[PDB]
């Protein structure tokens, strides 16, 4: 349900009798994907300034995406009106809040969260892919900026930053939960006030196949990552990126199911235990996407074997996929789709990513509609047009020595 | 007549063939001196014009050479 | 050495089958066969060629064959054990004027005459030593030399005495296409036969050496473009080292 | 090949008089700029013979940091070499960096290797 | 509802239409059998049925979309699914062949089941914090809900224990069916016409579940390499369960994570209220470097004390929010937030790491 | 063995370095190829061509010296100096 | 693991050929080795469809010869590359020990490699004799005989070794048989030879012309340097074409197409040009004993060059004066090749006796000196 | 993570799909022109067993 | 496979392409262009 | 070894009377190429003036020549198998070509790179006949 207030904003709410626990929250687009080098990390440090505010009961936390930024208070149902008043404050008064700020502790607070993405793996390895695979664009950054770039932003900065980007036509109040959605609307109106201004121009980003090597032989096991250019929110492969990314779906080597799960790469991979885990994934932005997998290999001795397998089942995409692969990753999307909007938290997220990035956010059912629409011909087409034989994007942080260059795994995106 | 001869008898009218032929001509009249001479069989050392003539046939034919097939 | 013992370095005439794209002059193949079977087959054999090697050379299979009749070969002898003869025909080899070394020692003062189906690959000028040895003769010797009864002076020769004598002058063959039989045409047209007899293969040889090399050359283009492509990624690393 | 300690030993023997020092330690500086290793961003010690036990031992107790510093310069090396380029004035090792970092643990390497031979032939 | 085994069955609506559904083995979790019996159980049940194969089980849902789990709780088992709408049929039907008949092999104690237990233990240890927690459960109730949550090879168990505790449990009165977003009546009916219909009504020879005996004032230590934590412990009766989460709100709680409270102002702190049946414990930890958590200990526990009532009453909102997103389908919760005042001189301490550095219980 | 197979080939700890490359497909092939093979190949000629002149000097000077030598003793005027070797 | 991997016969080609870890930092230089195995090929290629056609008797082999050039379809074809690949077999090993010899390819962790290297050599050097004995030239049956002349000079067992080799009196029919029995077979000798040098090459791998340790980048082979692979493959075969079909016999000695008789020796007796140092090394020394030690010693020395070489960097490439004693060595070698085909004259005595003193003392003296001075003169200007 | 080398000069200037097409044809050409020397070569040497 | 007739093409297309180009380089000294002179 | 072929032939023949007092008639003797020649009287007389001691080589022609004007020597005119030119070297007696080495009337290694004395081929001669 959608109504857009006076100041042009407009409310999205996505309102369930079951939900269990209600959200409200603003967002204002402008993530990193908005900043450039030297100001990179604005966008999180505002925000969290913004989510350090008085709760008033409430539970208000920063989101700090890549293109989109906002904070969400989290509240019990009927309580959810207050929430809304008190968000709709803190973005009335971000300018003042910003002001009145020392961004000491707030940066000391950024910085510590830029290295634990620096620090965890995965998060490591997946901010690296998608730094080299969009390198020269403002998409390459860090979503929580680097300590580098953290420790020189000023008030002026933020000041700046929220005008140019908490502008009406720039932000969207998201909600979801046990609540009457014109109640929420009405509180908000009476307290929201922002700045007048056009939506930002969205920068713009293109993929570009290359290869970004941390490797740091202290650490226990191999953490890299593969992918290639996958499909943005605009798309409409978007649900197809996703099937083909569940074809292969996920695999840890200590599960107990690590035996029988059904993708073929897991039954290749556990003849001699070539990896410990991986899952792949179809992470989609605003225009552009990147759709492969991530892995971490517990033997240094076989990070080759893996990236040859992993390359040949993505080979076997174009050709030689089943009805039984593609009907099991329809229906795990489906679920992993309905398991993603569950908490009203998510729904909220979702709710203000769509409207902010795409406009118009398909609901669930009309989701399902979709996917159920694919055939095992339009997930090969996909294959072929974007994952046969396409630049591929790689990263990896230790004991990567076995990791052979660049050309080898290109070259097996094409063998048959 | 023959192009070879002709070719011959231009080159070596030839201004750089000039010195060659001439020492060449010189060194007959050297040679038949010494022949002229009753000891000339008992001489160990018997002069002869092999080295002039060489010359004198290097210097021709490094003229003759690349213009005889023409004529042919 | 003396500059007389290694002989006179015979130049370098630009013949018709020199560069690296051009066959022999059959036409002068022809002309120097004539020119063999006049003057040459007296003394020297030229055993290595036979007839068959001539057809689509410089003799149509025709004119072979009736060249293979007009002589006379040892055939096995007959069932009564009496030696037999027939007439010449294609697979035969050409004859040398001599049935053996010795009867060419015999025949020549001692000296005797090199087969020369390899006189062009067995010696140092090759085509041109030859031409330079057939013309070579002056009719004066240098002043001074000495040589031995029988030998004739040679500049081009190693020791600068040769047995030979010069053969070839003006006019001593009628040629068959009318061409005039200059000595210096004739030295040319035997030099030219007596290379074709001893690199048969030297039209087919540099026509298979042309198509190599289009294709290799092609080939080594395209590898290094290939190489050069598949080694951009290693040649445009850019590394750092950021410790602490 | 030459031990460090008698490379070390010989080096001595002519520092330590003044004659040979000066016309030798021109033509040391002189001979070690156009050697060329500076431009490729090595440092004397990287071009070392790594191939011996002696030298393994004493890359293996390097410090951390000069470890990393020279895994560096070597990767580096290897890519001006592969790319056949050479590194700017300005980039190139100075003369003063080039500082023989990894001399003390080849010696001390050679002083261990040395006590253990003299001591077996005790 | 009930049928004649006595298994109880709870379904109510759900906003994703997804059948999250759910068993709930009562008295199964870790507090039930010798330590870690419980880990090895949940590693078993979704294997090898008598009527489908691990191979074939785990193929056909996957294939229908469906996700299952079996986490282990000191409390109860608690076997999860989550499928689409269409599939209950099929998974309810699996669960029940899940809890009767579970094969049990041998060659999947040897395989799956102590080789993944194992991986598991070792991979939640290396966490300071939950080693921590683990040993303030092992020494505030140091029988039942203090046993190990996970397999230990410390207490070997062999496969006839687990088999003997799979039977014995898994009863009627001891398995409770919760579903979110299926009609009740048409799971009653699956589950009736289910294998569950054929589990004893109680347990004949075993299942005495003993009082729980919290103890107090004690404390413990444990040596570990890297990140060091201390933690601070309070026992706290079901009727005190709506004290602390109002407290562990107004300090600042890990299922509310957020900058701005007093806990979230000094690095690696959190607190967190775990529940069960018959009693509870308020743990206050700090993780990270053990100088840092040295100070960081003893500024929690400062500050755990000395909240303002006014703040504490404040927080009863918040603490309402905490319950309700910990109100899951596995482990429903009824805790009434009153904003009553809550004590803390009670509590039992345990450190982690550098024991050089981290303090003494007498240095609180 | 100091080369052992690609997970160990013996080299020490290696740590903070990072190894960024673009793919082919997405490079300019050849890119500085002509102006390269020229500036730069001039470039290593003149910084390796002395180690190649001073020993190709010297020993073309003896080489020419021994032969003009040979050459003069077997003529009309090297004859004598002939005899004497 | 993948196919290339668990097949034990596609994991040896794998190990040697597809993910052989090369160092990244390697010239075309290093190509050479698979050139020369390539020639390998060739020369075993081309000589076994040699063989269908050559008649090993001494009143055939030479007859036979011009019936391949002149009967068989691709005879002539056959045959210059089986002589000119030979010619360009030892080009490019001569470039090898070159390399070999500029980096110190031959230092300490490839020792062992390094003596196979020196065995090949000998070996090959005796197969392409042999073989240039089989065409029974005037050259071919005079290099026969002065080579069994001269092994003739061992002290005691010399007189009796002789008649073992040239199997009569004279080098005759048994010899060219046995020459061509020989011939055929050595050359898998040298196969066996090459899969011994490749196995030590394997053990430590390659080294780099920056001679520094390679482990820290290190390359597969199958998209690296197999396509410089072919680069080198491709200008070797363009050049062993602008031979074999433009000039083949430049190379090669007239004289050769003379067929041999014992009764006229040649004006003057080279061996192919390949062999040409050696054997101008051979005349430098009077005594024939002495020469013959002398030149065995020219080829063996190369087993004492790692141990004289006492530099503590690996190769030339950073070093001032040992690229000029190098250098200085590779043109006196070269002086020395000019000399063997140059008679026995005034100057030449003398020049080829210093240029085979320096040729040893280069391994013997200036390689150890020159290595020693410039340890220390690194040492010193580093500090 | 960090600001990438530029690379705008080495990058090429023609189309995803079409350099690797162009590159697919010249492995091929290669390909192709080596079968054909090959097979050139092997029919040069089996014409002598005739 | 392919290969094997892909070869074809272009042993054919040089092979083609250089016996009409040297027939017509040398086509004043070949034989068969010669043959009429002596007939 | 030599096939029991080869060692047939070991011993060949001559017809010596034939040949001129001055002149030189190359044969092919025990399988090998030979030198065979008959002593002119000034050259045999020279060579018996000539001391053996002034060359190099420890042999004397007295030894060499078995029958006096009739006496045979092996081809290769160096100790390594150099053809034997004629009537040159250090005495004009032979030129060893192959290395252009002298070789004297005695068929010692006279100058030149020479080793030993050209081998008298071991022979016996009967009237104006030779066997080699
Ligand atoms: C009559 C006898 C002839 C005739 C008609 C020709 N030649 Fe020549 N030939 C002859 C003799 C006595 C010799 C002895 C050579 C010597 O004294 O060394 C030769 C030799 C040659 C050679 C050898 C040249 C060399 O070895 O350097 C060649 C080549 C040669 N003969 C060729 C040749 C040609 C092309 C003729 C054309 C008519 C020719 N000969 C005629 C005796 C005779
Ligand atoms: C590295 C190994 C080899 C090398 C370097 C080599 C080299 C040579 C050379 C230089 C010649 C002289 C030919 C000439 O001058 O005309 C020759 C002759 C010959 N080789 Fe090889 N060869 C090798 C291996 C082989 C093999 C394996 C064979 C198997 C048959 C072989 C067969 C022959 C034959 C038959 C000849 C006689 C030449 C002829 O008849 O024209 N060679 N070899
Ligand atoms: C048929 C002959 C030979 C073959 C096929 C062969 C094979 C190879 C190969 C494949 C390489 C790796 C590529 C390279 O380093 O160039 C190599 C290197 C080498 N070659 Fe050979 N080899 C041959 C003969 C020789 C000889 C005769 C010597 C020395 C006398 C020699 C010395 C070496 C050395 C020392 C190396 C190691 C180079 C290095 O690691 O830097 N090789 N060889
Ligand atoms: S000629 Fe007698 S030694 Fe060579």
């Amino acid at each position: 349900k959608y109504t857009t207030l006076s100041n042009g904003v407009t409310v999205a709410t996505e309102t369930n009798p079951a939900a269990k626990t209600s959200s409200v929250g603003l967002f204002f687009g402008a993530g990193s994907r908005s900043e450039h080098s030297h100001s990179n990390g604005i966008s999180a440090l505002t925000t969290n300034v913004l989510a350090s505010q008085s709760a008033k009961g409430s539970l208000l936390t920063a989101k700090n995406d890549r293109e989109f930024n906002g904070i969400i208070a989290q509240t019990t149902n009927d309580n959810i009106t207050e929430a809304g008043k008190l968000i709709a404050s803190i973005a009335s008064n971000a300018v003042d809040i910003v002001e009145k700020t020392d961004l000491t502790k707030h940066k000391q607070y950024l910085s510590a969260q830029a290295s634990a993405v620096e620090a965890d793996p995965k998060s490591k390895v997946l901010s690296h892919l998608y730094s080299s695979a969009f390198q020269g664009y403002s998409l390459a950054l860090p979503t929580l900026g680097t300590t580098e770039s953290v420790e020189n932003l000023e008030n002026q900065d933020s000041l700046r930053h929220l005008a140019k980007h908490l502008v009406n036509n720039n932000t969207v109040i998201a909600a979801s939960g046990n609540f009457d959605h014109d109640k929420l609307a009405d509180a908000i109106e009476a307290n929201l006030k922002i700045a007048e201004g056009v939506k930002p121009e969205i920068k713009p980003a293109s993929f570009l196949g290359s290869e970004v090597r941390m490797r740091d032989d202290t650490l226990p096991k191999a953490y890299i990552s593969i992918a290639v250019h996958g499909e943005g929110l605009n798309s409409p492969n978007y649900y197809l990126a996703k099937v083909a990314a569940a074809i292969y779906g996920d695999f840890y080597l200590h599960s107990t199911i690590a035996k029988f799960t059904s993708p073929k790469l897991a039954s290749i991979v556990q003849e001699y235990n070539i990896v410990e885990s991986y899952n792949h994934y179809s992470k989609s932005f605003s225009d552009t996407g990147i759709w492969g997998y991530y892995a971490e290999i517990a033997d240094k001795f076989t990070v080759d074997d893996f990236t040859h397998f992993s390359l040949k089942e993505w080979n076997r995409l174009s050709i030689s996929i089943s009805e039984a692969e593609v009907a099991r990753a329809k229906a795990q999307v489906k679920t992993a789709l309905a398991k993603e909007l569950a908490n009203s938290f998510a729904v909220t997220s979702d709710i203000a990513e769509k409207v902010l990035l795409v406009g118009h956010r398909q609901s669930l059912r009309e989701a399902f509609e979709k996917i159920d629409a694919i055939k095992v011909n339009d997930v090969k087409e996909w294959g072929k047009s974007k994952v046969w034989d396409r630049d591929i994007v790689i990263s990896g942080t230790g004991l990567i020595e076995d990791l052979l260059d660049y050309n080898r795994n290109r070259n097996e995106m094409a063998m048959m | 007549a023959d192009p070879l001869d002709t070719l011959r008898e231009e080159c070596t009218k030839t201004a750089a063939c000039k010195p060659f032929d001439h020492h060449f001509h010189e060194c007959i009249e050297r040679v038949t001196k010494e022949q002229e001479e009753p000891d000339y069989e008992h001489k160990h050392y018997k002069e002869d014009c092999i080295e002039e003539f060489f010359h004198l046939q290097h210097c021709v034919n490094d003229c003759v050479a690349p213009r005889l097939f023409n004529r042919l | 050495m003396t500059a007389a013992e290694h002989g006179l370095h015979p130049p370098a005439y630009n013949w018709p089958h020199n560069g690296m794209f051009e066959t022999f002059d059959h036409a002068s193949i022809r002309r120097g066969f004539q020119v063999y079977r006049e003057v040459c087959a007296a003394c020297h054999s030229l055993d290595r060629i036979a007839w068959r090697n001539l057809v689509g050379v410089s003799h149509t299979t025709s004119e072979a064959k009736a060249m293979a009749e007009e002589l006379e070969y040892d055939d096995e002898p007959d069932d009564e054990g009496k030696p037999r003869k027939r007439p010449g025909k294609l697979a035969d080899y050409i004859p040398g004027p001599y049935e053996n070394e010795q009867a060419a020692r015999a025949a020549n003062q001692g000296a005797y005459p090199p087969d020369l189906s390899l006189i062009v690959k067995a010696r140092h000028g090759g085509s041109d030593y030859i031409f330079s040895l057939l013309t070579g003769y002056p009719d004066e010797p240098p002043a001074g030399v000495v040589l031995p009864e029988g030998s004739n002076y040679n500049p081009y020769f190693p020791g600068g005495a040769i047995a030979m004598g010069r053969v070839l002058f003006d006019d001593l063959v009628e040629y068959e296409d009318g061409t005039p039989a200059t000595t210096s045409q004739m030295a040319k047209d035997v030099s030219t036969f007596l290379n074709w007899a001893s690199e048969p293969e030297h039209d087919d040889r540099k026509k298979w050496g042309l198509k190599a090399l289009v294709v290799l050359s092609s080939l080594y283009l395209l590898s290094i473009w290939v190489k050069r492509f598949k080694w951009t990624p290693i040649k445009n690393r850019k590394f750092r080292f950021d410790p602490p | 090949v030459q031990s460090m300690t008698s490379v070390v030993k010989a080096a001595n023997f002519i520092l330590a008089r003044p004659t040979l020092s000066k016309i030798i330690t021109p033509l040391a500086q002189k001979f070690t700029a156009y050697a060329g290793y500076r431009e490729m961003g090595l440092k004397f010690n990287d071009l070392l013979l790594e191939e011996t036990p002696i030298m393994q031992t004493a890359i293996k107790r390097l410090p951390s940091e000069l470890n990393y510093s020279r895994n560096f310069r070597i990767l580096t090396a290897h890519q001006l070499a592969l790319s056949h380029q050479l590194l700017p004035a300005e980039k190139a090792v100075k003369p003063e960096e080039d500082d023989n970092y990894l001399i003390p643990y080849i010696l001390e390497a050679e002083k261990e290797a040395f006590e253990k031979a003299e001591l077996d032939n005790i | 509802s009930s049928i004649p085994n006595s298994v109880k069955i709870a379904a109510k609506e759900s906003a994703t239409d997804l059948t999250k559904l759910s068993v709930i083995i009562n008295n199964a979790g870790s507090k039930t059998g010798k330590s870690g019996v419980s880990h090895l159980l949940s590693k078993f049940t979704f294997l090898n049925n008598g009527a489908k194969s691990a191979l074939r089980f785990t193929r056909e849902s996957e294939l229908l979309g469906g996700t299952f789990e079996s986490k282990v709780t000191r409390d109860a088992l608690i076997l999860n699914t989550t499928f689409l709408k269409q599939d209950l049929p099929y998974y309810v039907e699996a669960l029940g062949n899940v809890v009767s008949n579970t094969q049990f092999a041998p060659h999947e104690f040897n395989e799956i089941v102590l080789p993944t237990a194992n991986a598991e233990t070792k991979l939640a240890n290396a966490n300071p914090a939950f080693k921590g927690v683990e040993k303030l459960h092992e020494i505030t109730f140091r029988r039942g809900l203090g046993n190990p949550l996970f397999y230990n090879e410390s207490t070997p168990i062999k496969l006839e224990e687990v088999a003997q505790f799979s039977k014995e449990q898994f009863s009627g009165e001891n398995i409770s069916i919760v579903a979110e977003g299926a009609n009740e009546e048409d799971l009653t009916k699956f589950v009736s016409e289910s294998a569950f219909c054929y589990l004893p009504s109680s347990s004949s020879n075993g299942a005495k579940a003993l009082p729980t005996n919290t103890f107090t004032g004690q404390e413990a230590r444990v040596p570990s390499s890297g990140a060091s934590s201390a933690l601070i412990g309070i026992p706290v009766k079901p009727a005190d369960f709506g004290k602390y989460e109002v407290l562990s709100a107004a300090i600042g709680t890990s299922t509310l994570p957020s900058t701005s409270t007093p806990l979230a102002q000094i690095p690696g702190a959190t607190s967190h209220l775990y529940k069960y049946q018959d009693a509870g414990l308020f743990v206050i930890s700090v993780s990270g470097e053990a100088s840092q958590v040295a100070q960081g200990i003893k500024q929690a526990k400062s500050v755990a004390e000395s909240v303002s009532s006014s703040a504490l009453s404040e927080a009863v909102k918040a603490a309402e929010l905490s319950v309700a997103l910990q109100s899951t389908v596995d482990s429903p919760l009824n805790v009434k937030v009153v904003a009553e005042e809550a004590p803390i001189s009670k509590f039992n301490y345990v450190a982690v790491g550098d024991l050089d550095v981290l303090p003494y219980a007498d240095e609180l | 063995t100091y080369m052992g197979w690609w997970g160990s080939l013996g080299s020490p700890k290696q740590k903070y370095i990072t190894q960024y490359t673009i793919s082919p497909y997405a490079a300019k092939p050849l890119k500085g190829a002509a102006y390269n093979a020229v500036f730069n190949t001039f470039r290593r000629t003149k910084n390796q061509f002395l180690y190649v002149a001073i020993p190709f000097v010297v020993v073309w000077s003896i080489w020419t010296r021994a032969r003009d030598y040979n050459e003069y003793l077997y003529t009309k005027e090297g004859r004598e100096e002939l005899e004497r070797v | 693991m993948p196919t290339r991997k668990s097949n034990t016969y596609l994991s040896l080609v794998n190990s040697y050929l597809i993910d052989s870890p090369q160092p990244s930092s390697i010239n075309y230089w290093w190509n050479l080795g698979s050139l020369l195995g390539l020639c390998l090929v060739i020369q075993i290629a081309s000589g076994v469809f040699l063989a269908m056609h050559y008649s090993s008797n001494i009143e055939l082999a030479f007859d036979s010869v011009e019936h391949i050039m002149r009967d068989v379809n691709a005879g002539w074809l056959i045959r210059y590359i089986h002589a000119n690949g030979a010619s360009f077999f030892f080009i490019c090993m001569y470039l090898h020990i070159g390399k070999a010899l500029y980096y110190g390819s031959y230092k300490q962790p490839r020792v062992m490699l390094w003596v196979i290297g020196v065995v090949i050599f000998i070996l090959t050097m005796a197969i392409a004799f042999m073989g240039y004995c089989l065409v029974y030239g005037q050259m071919s049956h005079w290099g026969a005989t002065v080579i069994t002349n001269l092994l003739s000079a061992i002290p005691f067992i010399g007189n009796d070794i002789v008649p073992f080799i040239w199997g009569g009196f004279s080098v005759s029919n048994p010899t060219i048989q046995r020459f061509f029995a020989l011939h055929f077979l050595l050359p898998f000798i040298l196969a066996a030879l090459v899969c011994m040098h490749l196995m030590a090459l394997h053990v430590h791998g390659s080294s780099n012309p920056v001679g520094i340790t390679g482990n820290i980048d290190r390359l597969p082979m199958h998209p690296y340097f197999i396509f410089k692979d072919l680069i080198t493959v491709f200008v070797f075969l363009l050049i062993f074409s602008l031979f074999v079909f433009y000039s083949p016999n430049t190379l090669g000695h007239p004289d050769n197409y003379i067929p041999g008789n014992p009764m006229v020796t040649p004006p003057s007796i080279v061996p192919e040009w390949y062999l040409l140092p050696f054997y101008a090394i051979l005349r430098s020394i009077p005594d024939k004993l002495g020469g013959v030690i002398a030149m065995f010693g020219a080829i063996l020395i190369l087993l004492s060059l790692p141990y004289t070489d006492r530099s503590i960097i690996r190769g030339n490439s950073f070093k001032v004066l040992s690229k000029l004693a190098f250098y200085l060595f590779v043109f006196n070698f070269i002086l020395l090749g000019n000399l063997g085909q140059l008679h026995v004259e005034v100057p030449y005595i003398q020049l080829g006796q210093f240029a085979t003193a320096y040729y040893f003392a280069h391994y013997i003296i200036v390689v150890p000196v020159i290595s020693t001075l410039e340890n220390i003169l690194y040492y010193i200007g580093t500090q | 993570n960090y600001q990438q080398p530029d690379y705008s000069s080495y990058l090429n200037n023609k189309s995803g799909q079409g350099s690797r097409n162009f590159t697919y044809f010249m492995v091929g050409s290669m390909g192709l022109l080596s079968a054909a020397g090959a097979k050139s070569t092997v029919e040069a040497f089996l014409s002598s067993f005739a | 496979a392919t290969i094997f007739g892909g070869a074809f093409a272009f042993q054919g297309f040089f092979d083609v392409a250089v016996n009409k180009w040297w027939e017509e380089h040398n086509k004043a000294k070949l034989w068969k262009n010669v043959k009429g002179k002596f007939l």
